[PDB]
Order: structure tokens, then C-alpha cells, then sequence
């Protein structure tokens, strides 16, 4: 189930990389976050994905930010969850004086999980170089552009670590 | 007579409106990278918003790609007009008059930028030659040096991207006028796309490329022959539109032949059917012939653009180039006289058909049972796959004798064999995947409509009651390249989504194609179940990628019918015209090109907001509006210029969507103005609630933020919803006259003139 | 029941896809609207005689008249029309439900599954019914009535075919004379923003889709919104048309543009338009005449230009003295263009302008009017009407 294994990429964004943590470090850094926001995706429809994503985000009362068209997975669930575009929340997030979805203040770290890596490294870049919002990504996809993010992940492999991350939260 | 502010602009003139349209609407940048690589005090590291040697930031160096990416585009926008011009001015003289349509203004973005009216063919020559000089003056701002701010550079490309609308609309026009191409048809005829099209029963030629001169060459050739009944001639790229549309007014059937977008410009050549190929300028692959002498298919270059590092054997006979090419050592030729290639053509195509029969790149079956046997799983192919599919997945799946996930993923993949390359068991991916859909392939087979050209200024006057009367929601214009993220089925389903609610949808270049291809259960396409005027429920083809300076165009009309303002030389007030009062929103899904950059960015200095696919984020640069700002959504009332309020839409001028629900949902929402009055409010009200109702399970929160009048709310659900205001946002409202007594913050007045120029106001 | 949605409007119920065809041209169908004081009308009642949605057959066609009982303080007759004008578009806001042609021409049929879903005529009905009520806030109480035996239908199309021929003739009747206001348009300052329009009994409106009724009723809707209500106060000249009313109104209201807007006039501050007449007018000053062309004419006028171009010169909302918009009706009007001649001054028409306006044409000026056919150039113009004496001839010195 580790983790930081497979660190490979096809492109580079440049010298600075994202950091392979495993799933210890991902469950401290989610527990520690003063202000969460769950950035979810249309990938997280799979049920699996879906389900696991739920615990993860009323574990800890995370709202959540479901770009695109995810919001349907959420309607029947009890996780507040609110839609937004995930190019607009990205340049939202480089503003501090963002009032958010609730209205209480900017953000402070997002989780990322159930996304396109050329779209979701592509708004990260934004993110990361024009703010201080710190990224963790939980996707079996090992994002260069996020502060913290997990490996190159199977499936199987992915499912496990979400879940053990649940039963770590 | 009557000239604006600005003829023949430059980036000081439109410096004003470009500033004021990005105070509102805020530039973002996304990097593709940490690095500039542009000259030898670097490579610099620009990460963190640092700076290069140059004192550049990482937001210059964004805005400076991007504005590179527009003027590219412009300058082959150009390029292509200046030579065909130049062609056409030679072969048929420069007296000839402007034959476009049923029209006032025959060319509106001619009009709009340069403020001068052409009649001839000759007056188009003059407007050229400024383009191609402000070129220069843009492309020096690449240099290093050249500019410090990322807004100077943002301005530069703005006016790049309108600098290209006309270069587009001189192509188009002169291209038009010339070569007999459908003037304003509603009526067009219909052509089938496909790859299950093409008869390998006869000899194929393949047309690749955005050029028209060498090909109308060969098709009269065919003609003058006779040999249009066994020859078959296919295009790809927007040259099968040019080709479809040639001589075409007269509504005849067209014996040419689509083939697809560029996707399918690989795949066709691996499946052995072109018998010889021909490409012209651009959107063409730089490997055709690596793949093409394996399978014994001659390549020949037509332009100085596009030599393909062949022998040029122009001065010559043709007698000893078809007897080099047929047993020799070249596998093709550049051929830059128009009639010596006209002629070549055929010829070559009937000598070469009987030699390279039975040849393909699609494995047997029991060799492609040992291409699947072959396979280890380490995942190579789908890291380097751009979009992404779980190619592993596949190959396991159909390691015990499954093949559907292959037929399934060829639809999704554009052909482009970068997994091929990191595979190191030499498997050919792409070739697997065709042999996996070859049924798939020989079932595609559609119909669509040749491009019509421009919009006749009477559509536009039948449109616009519908419009003001709150039956046309508004105007959806699908246009640009076919880099889809989740398949050529997408824009379909947008366009189907959309005409089903009576919009506009206006549709052009390869998404055209994409469109014209799926055929409904009871066998029918969009354009045949729907005409091709100018009116609700219709869609209209409007041609290759250079008649996409129609569309916009069309928006400029709307300005100079309905409310009478000047064109020559008033580019800030057209645009903020559209920008106020004229629903009109682009998308993009599957635009990768400087081409498709410089088309959208023209269109944002014109007004029009656009949507593009999740790929247009690599393009550096976005322009999104701050919601939640209210000070930034202010304009000036043109009777009394006091300050006035607006809804916020549209919120951006140019984003991305993921998923093509989220662009439905988008482009439904953006078709609102602030001039709407309560019936087209109201219908774009309840077109937006359905469609983020049906595409997203809730109904949108900011709903509310719409709504200055009791009219303004949707009819099924009036009572529904005003209950809703009254309760969750504690509006004042009378219950037996269902009337809206107190809560907006924008009383409705029909008279109101927004503007965001105080120079226009009384 | 089902989803009421303006999208299932292009829904189309071919015949090997619907439960029961209503009406259509084998069978005789009928739709009504009638207007009853407010103590015999019920809300939210339909009465079904004979044959109910679950009491028929597949594949057959039944008469299907549609009765529909108003009751409202400020409803009249003569809003009656208005609300038909509307049932057809409310039909079609039904899903799985086709409604074709208005009047004794209806032709109505209902999908499969929307049949099997509803099972009776109640819910329709019902929903037609607070469509309407929504839309039209004045209709106070609504009720229908659904015939489907023959014999019933066919004496209720007698009783249609009387209220419809009694309808046309009070039209036709009115006058600018007859009534003391008039109504103003401001719909098309969307796109127009110095435009307005006043419609008149005796002036249809620009684009030919509103009425001196429908503007009434839209008034009555929203007193205060872009459909008013103008008093036409002393008028100032019976031949150009004027009124002091709708000059202020028009001086108000046009953010001081126009001063002045004389109905029924050509030349002196004529009506303005936007960009959607149906009809436009050029006057030729060699042959001191008008012609007229309409949107559809593909063809090019004697002067040489086509509806385009000729269309091109009159719009924005200005006031420019030359070409002039008109609807389709005001041909009709007895005061056509009365302050210059009217029909007098008439001089060129397309073939399929002339050949739909017949009935406008009096019988003594239908041989005085060219044609494309007839006149292809302004000399063959002057030829023509030096042959057929028309009486342009006489300002000829
Ligand atoms: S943008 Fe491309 S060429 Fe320039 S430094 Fe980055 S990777 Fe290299
Ligand atoms: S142009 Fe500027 S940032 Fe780029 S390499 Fe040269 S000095 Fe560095
Ligand atoms: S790159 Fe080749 S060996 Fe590796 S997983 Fe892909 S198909 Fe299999
Ligand atoms: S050829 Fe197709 S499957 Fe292979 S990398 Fe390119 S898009 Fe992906
Ligand atoms: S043209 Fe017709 S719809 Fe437009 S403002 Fe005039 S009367 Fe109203
Ligand atoms: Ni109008
Ligand atoms: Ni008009």
C-alpha cells in the first residue's frame, strides 16, 4: 500500500516537485488543516471513489467543492458540498479576501481527488505560484503541482490507501 | 461618410477598451511552466513569481506565450488569405466585384476594424498589407526587452486576435467570390463524413490541409476526365469543407468526399485506404510519410510552407516524376505549379492503386492475439497517453479474449501514436486499436451541411423578434478543433441538448464534422433533422475555420440593423453593443491550435464570451470575473450617466470546463444580458434552472441574483419559486397579484442603456 | 402527471408512436374561448362528455372540441382571440402533447407513454389552465370542457363558426374613432433603445405580432412595463394622424430623438422602426411614387436594390424621412398611409406581395400597380404607368 513508490512523470513543470507523502502523513496533514475544502471532481462517481469520499469528508465535517459535474453524486448524501468551477475556484483561491462558499474566509489547504492530471495540474500552477494555498492529493495519480500528493497507484492500491486514511482520520 | 475613434488600430488606440474590459474581467494565468527558455541569459527559473534576468515575471512570461500563440494564429490566418488572394486576383482579375450574399455590409469586421467599405477584389489587397505590417510591429514585441507589464501584453493580444477575425474575412470572402461557393444557403447539400465513406474499391486520393488552389486544380481535372465516377477524392481538416464547397451554390450533391477531423489523419493512413496523399499547409501530421513509404503511399507537398524536406521537382515532366514515384527512390514530391499538380494527381492515384493493393497496418488476427500476448503491464502507454485512458486496463481485458475495451477506447483516442514510443515491446497501440474497432470504422458514416458562408441580413431581421419576444433563448456557436477530452461524441450531445431547447447553434471547422457523424436510431443526423437557416431550432454550418469571421461577424450586424450604430472604425462601441445587449456564447471542447486562440481572443475583444475544453488551460491565459465584488459590475446609464447596476453575467469572457454537462450548464447561463427584457429573462432563466436541474442535481444559488420583475421568473414554477424568495431570502411580494413588491436591488426599466464608455453619454 | 416545459415544443407525435389523434382534417376539430361573468365560472373543474382518456382506442380519431369558461373584473370579449392566441403554445408545453393550427383547425394528439401515464383528461386540462392563469394574472377563475362526441362537436363548431364570424366583423369594424387610447411598445429597446411603437385599431403594429387587442390585454397585465396604454388626448390633424398624447408619450419615451411621430404619414415624421418590420417601403422621386417589398422577396426592386439594402436605410430607431417600415395588416387599414394619397401612390409590388394582398388592393387600382414581371427597369416603369393611366401621372408637369 505505499505510496510514495512510484514518483514518475511523462512531463516536467520544472525543478520544483511535489512531495510523495504516505498515508500517515496524509491523514496528519488533514487533521491538522485549520480550514479544509475538499476539491472533488466527476472522477469520484465511481462508487467506490464516491463512498470513500464521503467518509473522508464528514470524518472531519470537510466542505466540499465539487467542480464539475459531481454534484449529483452529493445530493442524496449528508456532506455539505457546494458547486463551483474548478478554473473560477482557482482564481478565487489566489484572492485572500475571498469570502468562500460559506462566507467565513479564504481557504487555507484543499484536497484534491477524482481528477484529470492536465486540468487539475494546469489550475495547481496557478494556485501554487500566485498564493499560499496548500494542495494534498489523494488521487492515484502522482500530481506534480500539489504541495503534497500521493504515487503512481493501482486501482486496488488506491482503494486500500483511501481506506486506510479513513481508519486513520 | 461617418468614421469612429479608431481606424487601422494599433495596441495604443485599443488600449482603453481592453483595459476597461479587464478590470471586470481579471486576467489568469495558469503556467505550463517554470522556465523561460527564450534566450542565453537563461533558461530562467520564474517559479514563485520570481524573475528572469530580464526582470520578467512568471505573469509576463504567461501573457507573452499566450499573445505568441495569438499572433501565430493570426499570421496564419493572414498568410493564408494573402496567398489566396493573391492567387485569385491573378487567375480570375482584380475588378472582380464582392459576391458574398443578400447583405448591407459585406464585410463587418473589415468594416469594424480598418472602417473602410471594399467593393472589389482589389480593394481587399490594401487591408491585407496593413495586417501583415502590424504583424511585424506585434511580432517584435516577442523579442526580449519588449515589454514589462503582463496587461501590455494582453492588449497586444487582443488586438492580435482581432487583426486575425480580418484576416480570416478576407480569406473567406475572396475564397467565396471566386471559387462559386454557397452564398447565405439555408439549403446547402449535404456530404458524407466518415472513414466507413471512401470506397477502396476505387483509386483514393486524400486531400490534408487548409488550402483550396491545388485542389480545385485536381478536381477539374477530374471533372474535364470524366473520371469523378471512379476516382474517389476525401479531405481532411477544413480543406474537405473548402473542397465540399466548391462550385457548390447550385445545390448539386458533391461527389468529394469528407473524411474527418484531424484525429483521423493517422488512422486512415495506417488502414491503407489513401492510395496517394496531399497536404498543403497546415493541421498536418510532420510524420505522414514515416507512416506512408511502409505502406507504399506517396506524399506530395503543394506549398512553399510545406516542403516536407522533399525533392522539388517543379521543372520537370510529369511523365518522369510518376515513373520516380512509382519504381524509384522518392517517395513523393514538392509540386508548386497548380496545373502540373492538378495533373499529376489523378495520374499517379490510377497508376499506384493497382501496386499497393493489399496493404495495411492493421494487424491479422492471430497477430494481434500475440500483440496482446505480448504485453507486461508496466504502464508506459497511459503516462504518456494526453488523454489519459487506462490503455493497461485494455490490453489485460482483452489479453483472454475481450476486445470491446478497445473498441471502446478508440473513440477517445486522436490517433497520435505517442504511446507507441515508450512501449518497449514494440507494440503497435494505435494499429491494435483500429483492428479492435474495424467494424466500429466501417459503420461510420454520416451527412453534414456544406458551409453556407455569412449570414444574410435578412435571418437577422427574422431572428431578432424572436429574440426581443422570448422565444430564441440565444446563440450557441460550436466551433474550433477536435482535441476532445472524452471523445467526438460530446459536441453532439451539446448541440442535440441545445437545439432541443430552440437555440441558435451555429456550428463551423472540424466540431462540424464531429457533429455530422452520429446518426440517430431512426437514422438521422442534427442537420437533417433540423434546417440550416438562421432561426430556433436550426443549425447552420458556416464553413472551414476562416469562416468562423462570419459568426462574429454576425454579433457586428446586430449592432448596425437593430440599433443603426456605425461600423467604420467603432470597434468600443460594437463591443461594448455586444457585450451588453446580444446573447451569444463559443465553445471550444477540442481547441488545441494558436489558431483556435487567436479565434477565441478576437471574439473576447468583440464581446462574446466562450467555453473550451479542459486542454485550453495549458493555453497560459483566462479572463474570469470576481462574483462576489460588487463594485466591479457598474456601468454608466447612456441617457443620464449615473452609475447602474448589472446582473453578473456573463462572469467570464473565456474559461474551461471539464465535463460537457458543466459546459451545457455554462453556456445556458451566460446567454443572459443585462438589457434583457422580462420575456427573454424569463426564458433564459428557465433554460438555465432545467438544465442545472437535469446536469447537476440542484437548482443554482444564484438564481435569485436574475430576477428585477415578477416576469422575470419562470412559468411552470412561479408560485414554486416566489415562495422561495419570500422565504430564503425574505422579499416583500403581494400574493393576490403575484407581484414582486420589494427585493431586487435592480428595478427593472426596459429603457436603460448601459454602457462601460462615459464618451457616449448624454 | 407529466413535465410542463417549454422544450417540448419541436415534440412531434408521428402516428406510429401516439395513443389517440385529436381532431386533425378526417375528424373536425375546435378550440374556444369564452368569456362569462364570475358567478356561473368554477376553477379548476373540467367537465368530459362522452369518451374519456381511458375509454378509447389506439389508432383512431376523435372530434375533440376544446371549450374554455373565463371569469375576471377587468376580462372582456374582446381579449378573448388574445387568449386563443396563446392556448396553442400552452399545448405545447406539455410533454408527449402536439398541437397543430388554431381556430376550427386544431389537430391535437398525445404520445403513448404520456397517455398511459395520465390516464384521464383532469390533470391536462388542470395545467393548462394554471399556465394560463400564471401567465395572464387578471383571469381570475378558469374552467374547460371537452366534447368528444361528434354530434356534440359539430353543434359546438356551428356555435364557433358564429362567435368567430361575429369576432372578424367587430375587428374589422373598429376604428381609430372607436376607441380613446392607444398602446405603446417598448419590447425592442433590448436592441433598439431609442424606439418605441404605438399601435392603433386603425395601424397594426411594426412586426405584425401585436394587435391594438393583444397590447390591450398586455397592458392589462403590467400597467407599468414595456406594453402601456397612451391617451391620445386632442388630436392635432385627422389626415397626418396626429395626437398630442402620443407625441408627449413619444417625446418622453424616445430619450429626445423624435419629436414628433405622425401615424398614417410618409414623409413627415413617420413611424420608426428597428429592424423587424415585415414589409418596407422606398419612395421612387423620378416617377414620384412608393413601392414596397417584403422580407422574403429575393429578387431586386426597379431602383436596383434588394429588401436588404433597402432596409438598410430605414432602422435603428431614427427618424430618417424616406423609406418606412410597415407591418403585414396595415394594408388593411382604411387610413393606409392616408396623408400621401394612400393606395394612390402605390406604384410597384412583387408578384407574392400583390397575389397576398389582393384583398387590400381596391378594384380600381389592382390593373395600376407593376410588377417584376411586367417592369424590369425605372424607364419600364415609366412606359408602364404611362400606358395604365395611373393617377401619378397627373404630378407629372
Ligand atoms: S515553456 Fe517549454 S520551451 Fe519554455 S522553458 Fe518551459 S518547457 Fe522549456
Ligand atoms: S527573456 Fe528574460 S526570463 Fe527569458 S531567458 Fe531571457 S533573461 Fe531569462
Ligand atoms: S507500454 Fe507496452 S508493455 Fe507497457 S503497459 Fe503499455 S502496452 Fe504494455
Ligand atoms: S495514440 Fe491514442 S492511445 Fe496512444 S497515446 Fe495517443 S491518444 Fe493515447
Ligand atoms: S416592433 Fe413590435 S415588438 Fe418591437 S417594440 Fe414595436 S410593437 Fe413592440
Ligand atoms: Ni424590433
Ligand atoms: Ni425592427
Amino acid at each position: 500500500v505505499d505510496t510514495t513508490k512510484n514518483t514518475k512523470l511523462f512531463t516536467s513543470y520544472g525543478v520544483k516537485t511535489s512531495k510523495a507523502i504516505t498515508t500517515e502523513v496524509a491523514a496528519k496533514l488533514i487533521s491538522k488543516a485549520k480550514r479544509p475544502l475538499f476539491v472533488v471532481g466527476t472522477g469520484v462517481l465511481d462508487p467506490e471513489l464516491l463512498d470513500r469520499a464521503v467518509k473522508i469528508a464528514k470524518a472531519k465535517n470537510i466542505p466540499i467543492a465539487a467542480t464539475g459535474s459531481s454534484m449529483p453524486g452529493f445530493v442524496d448524501k449528508d456532506v455539505n458540498a457546494k458547486y463551483i468551477n474548478l478554473h473560477q475556484l482557482g482564481f478565487y483561491l489566489t484572492d485572500p479576501d475571498w469570502p468562500g462558499l460559506d462566507g467565513n474566509g479564504n481557504y487555507d489547504t484543499i484536497i484534491l481527488l477524482g481528477h484529470k492530471k492536465y486540468y487539475i495540474n494546469q489550475v495547481l500552477s496557478a494556485v501554487k505560484n500566485f498564493s499560499d494555498v496548500k494542495s494534498i492529493s489523494i488521487d492515484r495519480n502522482y500530481i506534480q503541482n500539489a504541495t503534497m500528493s500521493f504515487g503512481n497507484l493501482s486501482k486496488a492500491d488506491h482503494i486500500a490507501a483511501l481506506d486506510e486514511v479513513i481508519d486513520l482520520l | 461618410g461617418p468614421m469612429g475613434p479608431t481606424p487601422f488600430p494599433t495596441a495604443a488606440t485599443v488600449r482603453d477598451w481592453s483595459f476597461t474590459l479587464f478590470d471586470r474581467y481579471e486576467p489568469v494565468y495558469t503556467p505550463m511552466c517554470d522556465q523561460c527558455c527564450y534566450c542565453t541569459f537563461g533558461p530562467c527559473n520564474l517559479e514563485g513569481n520570481r524573475r528572469g534576468a530580464c526582470g520578467l515575471d512568471m505573469k509576463g512570461q504567461a501573457a507573452r506565450e499566450f499573445f505568441l500563440r495569438c499572433i501565430t494564429g493570426c499570421a496564419c490566418h493572414s498568410a493564408h488569405g494573402r496567398h489566396l488572394l493573391d492567387h485569385i486576383i491573378s487567375i480570375f482579375g482584380e475588378d472582380m466585384p464582392i459576391n458574398m450574399g443578400a447583405s448591407n455590409v459585406i464585410a463587418p469586421n473589415i468594416q469594424l476594424i480598418t472602417g473602410r467599405q471594399p467593393k472589389t477584389l482589389g480593394d481587399l489587397k490594401p487591408i491585407m498589407e496593413y495586417v501583415e505590417e502590424e504583424l511585424g510591429q506585434l511580432l517584435a514585441t516577442v523579442h526580449a526587452g519588449q515589454e514589462g507589464a503582463a496587461i501590455d501584453y494582453d492588449n497586444k493580444a487582443m488586438l492580435a486576435g482581432i487583426l486575425d477575425h480580418v484576416g480570416m474575412e478576407v480569406s473567406d470572402i475572396a475564397q467565396v467570390t471566386a471559387l462559386g461557393f454557397p452564398k447565405s444557403d439555408p439549403e446547402a447539400p449535404l456530404v458524407e463524413v466518415g472513414m466507413g465513406t471512401l470506397d477502396a474499391s476505387k483509386p483514393v486520393i486524400i486531400a490534408i490541409g487548409h488550402n483550396v488552389a491545388g485542389v480545385t486544380y485536381i478536381m477539374d481535372y477530374m471533372e474535364d476526365n470524366n473520371l469523378t465516377d471512379k476516382m474517389e477524392i476525401g479531405g481532411l481538416c477544413c480543406t474537405a469543407f473548402d473542397m465540399t464547397r466548391y462550385k457548390r451554390e447550385d445545390r448539386k450533391p458533391p461527389y468529394a468526399k469528407i473524411v474527418g477531423t484531424i484525429s483521423k489523419e493517422l488512422k486512415v493512413v495506417r488502414s491503407g485506404i489513401p492510395d496517394v496523399i496531399v497536404i498543403d499547409e497546415q493541421c498536418v501530421r510532420a510524420d505522414l510519410v514515416e507512416e506512408g513509404k511502409k505502406l507504399k503511399i506517396p506524399v506530395i507537398a503543394s506549398n512553399e510552407k510545406v516542403m516536407y524536406g522533399l525533392p522539388d521537382r517543379t521543372n520537370d515532366d510529369v511523365d518522369a516524376i510518376i515513373e520516380d514515384i512509382k519504381t524509384g527512390k522518392i517517395p513523393g514530391c514538392v509540386m508548386l505549379d497548380y496545373e502540373k499538380l492538378g495533373e499529376l494527381v489523378p495520374r499517379l492515384a490510377m497508376e499506384m492503386a493497382p501496386l499497393r493493393e493489399g496493404i495495411s497496418a492493421i494487424p491479422s488476427d492471430e497477430e494481434m492475439a500475440s500483440l496482446v500476448a505480448k504485453c507486461v503491464a508496466c504502464g508506459e502507454c497511459a503516462l504518456a497517453c494526453p488523454e489519459e485512458l487506462d490503455i493497461p486496463d485494455a490490453i489485460q481485458a482483452a489479453k483472454e479474449g475481450d476486445f470491446t475495451a478497445l473498441d471502446f477506447l478508440h473513440d477517445l483516442c486522436v490517433g497520435c501514436r505517442r504511446c507507441e514510443q515508450v512501449c518497449n515491446k514494440e507494440i503497435p497501440i494505435l494499429s491494435v486499436i483500429d483492428k479492435a474497432a474495424q467494424k466500429a470504422i466501417a459503420e461510420e458514416k454520416g451527412l453534414v451541411r456544406a458551409g453556407r458562408g455569412q449570414v444574410s441580413d435578412a435571418e437577422i431581421r427574422a431572428e431578432g423578434l424572436n429574440l426581443v419576444m422570448g422565444t430564441t433563448p440565444g446563440v450557441i456557436a460550436i466551433i474550433g478543433c477536435a482535441n476532445y477530452p472524452a471523445g467526438s461524441k460530446d459536441v453532439y450531445r451539446i448541440a442535440e441538448e441545445f437545439l432541443n431547447r430552440n437555440y441558435i447553434v451555429a456550428v463551423s471547422g472540424c466540431s462540424a464534422m464531429d457533429i455530422g457523424m452520429y446518426k440517430d436510431a431512426d437514422g438521422k443526423t442534427l442537420y437533417e433533422r433540423f434546417p440550416g437557416r438562421f432561426e430556433r431550432g436550426n443549425i447552420l454550418n458556416t464553413g472551414s475555420c476562416v469562416s468562423n469571421s462570419h459568426i462574429s461577424g454576425t454579433c457586428h450586424k446586430v449592432a448596425a440593423i437593430f440599433a443603426g450604430r456605425n461600423l467604420s472604425g467603432n470597434l468600443a462601441e460594437i463591443a461594448d453593443y455586444t457585450l451588453n445587449r446580444v446573447g451569444a456564447v463559443g465553445l471550444a471542447w477540442g481547441a488545441y491550435s494558436q489558431k483556435a486562440a487567436a479565434i477565441g481572443t478576437g471574439c473576447n475583444m468583440y464581446g462574446i464570451p466562450a467555453v473550451l475544453g479542459p486542454h485550453s488551460g495549458k493555453y497560459r491565459r483566462a479572463l474570469i470575473a470576481k462574483t462576489y465584488d460588487e463594485n466591479k459590475w457598474k456601468v454608466y446609464d447612456s441617457r443620464n450617466g449615473s452609475e447602474l447596476d448589472i446582473p453578473p453575467s456573463p462572469e467570464f469572457l473565456i474559461t474551461t470546463a471539464e465535463t460537457w454537462q458543466e459546459a451545457c450548464v455554462l453556456l445556458a447561463k451566460n446567454c443572459i444580458r443585462p438589457s434583457d427584457n422580462n420575456m427573454g429573462r424569463s426564458i433564459k432563466l428557465t433554460h438555465w434552472i432545467e438544465l442545472s436541474e437535469k446536469y447537476l442535481g440542484v437548482l443554482p444559488e444564484d438564481w435569485w441574483k436574475f430576477v428585477r420583475h415578477e416576469a422575470d421568473l419562470p412559468l411552470s414554477r412561479r408560485e414554486e419559486l416566489l415562495k422561495k424568495l419570500e422565504t430564503e431570502h425574505g422579499w416583500e411580494i403581494d400574493w393576490k397579484k403575484k407581484k414582486i413588491i420589494s427585493g431586487p436591488k435592480i428595478k427593472f426599466d426596459v429603457s436603460s442603456q448601459p454602457t462601460n464608455l462615459k464618451r457616449l453619454c448624454k | 402527471p407529466f413535465e410542463i416545459s417549454p422544450m417540448f415544443e419541436g415534440e412531434r407525435v408521428r402516428k406510429e408512436g401516439m395513443f389517440v389523434e385529436l381532431g386533425g382534417p378526417k375528424s373536425l376539430g375546435l378550440e374556444l374561448v369564452r368569456a362569462k361573468p364570475m358567478d356561473e365560472i368554477e376553477d379548476g373543474k373540467v367537465t368530459i362528455v362522452g369518451p374519456d382518456l381511458k375509454d378509447m382506442e389506439e389508432g383512431k380519431t376523435y372530434p375533440w372540441a376544446m371549450i374554455f369558461h373565463v371569469g375576471g373584473e377587468l376580462v372582456e370579449p374582446d381579449l378573448e382571440s388574445v387568449i386563443e392566441r396563446r392556448v396553442h403554445d400552452f399545448i405545447n408545453y406539455c410533454q408527449g402533447i402536439m398541437h397543430l393550427n388554431q381556430r376550427y383547425d386544431v389537430w391535437m394528439r398525445i404520445s403513448k407513454d404520456t397517455a398511459a401515464k395520465m390516464d384521464s383528461f383532469e390533470p391536462f386540462g388542470k395545467a393548462v389552465m394554471m399556465l394560463f392563469k400564471t401567465e395572464l394574472p387578471f383571469i381570475e377563475k378558469m374552467q374547460v370542457t371537452f366534447y368528444t362526441d361528434q354530434a356534440e362537436v359539430e353543434k359546438q363548431m356551428a356555435e364557433a363558426m358564429e362567435i368567430f364570424k361575429a369576432r372578424d366583423a367587430r375587428t374589422k369594424d373598429l376604428h381609430d374613432e372607436d376607441v380613446d387610447v392607444f398602446y405603446g411598445c417598448t419590447l425592442c429597446q433590448s436592441f433598439a433603445p431609442t424606439n418605441v411603437c404605438v399601435v392603433s385599431p386603425d395601424r397594426v403594429s411594426l412586426c405584425g405580432a401585436i394587435n391594438w387587442f393583444d397590447g390591450r390585454a398586455a397592458a392589462k397585465v403590467d400597467p407599468e412595463g414595456p406594453q402601456f396604454a397612451i391617451e391620445k388626448g386632442e388630436l392635432l390633424d385627422a389626415k397626418t394622424g396626429e395626437y398630442s398624447g402620443v407625441n408627449e408619450v413619444a417625446k418622453k419615451l424616445s430619450s429626445g430623438e423624435f419629436d414628433k411621430i405622425k401615424l398614417h404619414s410618409f414623409f413627415d415624421a413617420p413611424h420608426t422602426s428597428c429592424g423587424c418590420f415585415e414589409v418596407v417601403g422606398f419612395y421612387i422621386p423620378e416617377v414620384d411614387g412608393i413601392g414596397w417589398v417584403n422580407r422574403e422577396y429575393q429578387g431586386m426592386a426597379p431602383n436596383g436594390l434588394g429588401f436588404s439594402t433597402m432596409a438598410g436605410q430605414t432602422g435603428g430607431g431614427k427618424q430618417i424621412v424616406g423609406f418606412l417600415g410597415i407591418g403585414i395588416n396595415y394594408f388593411y387599414s382604411p387610413k393606409f398611409i392616408q396623408a400621401d394619397g394612400g393606395w394612390n401612390r402605390v406604384v410597384w409590388l412583387p408578384s407574392m406581395l400583390k397575389e397576398k394582398i389582393d384583398e387590400a388592393i381596391p378594384d380600381d387600382m389592382k390593373d395600376k400597380i407593376a410588377t417584376e414581371k411586367d417592369v424590369t427597369d425605372i424607364e419600364s416603369l415609366k412606359t408602364f404607368l404611362k400606358e395604365k393611366n395611373h393617377p401619378v401621372v397627373a404630378n407629372w408637369a
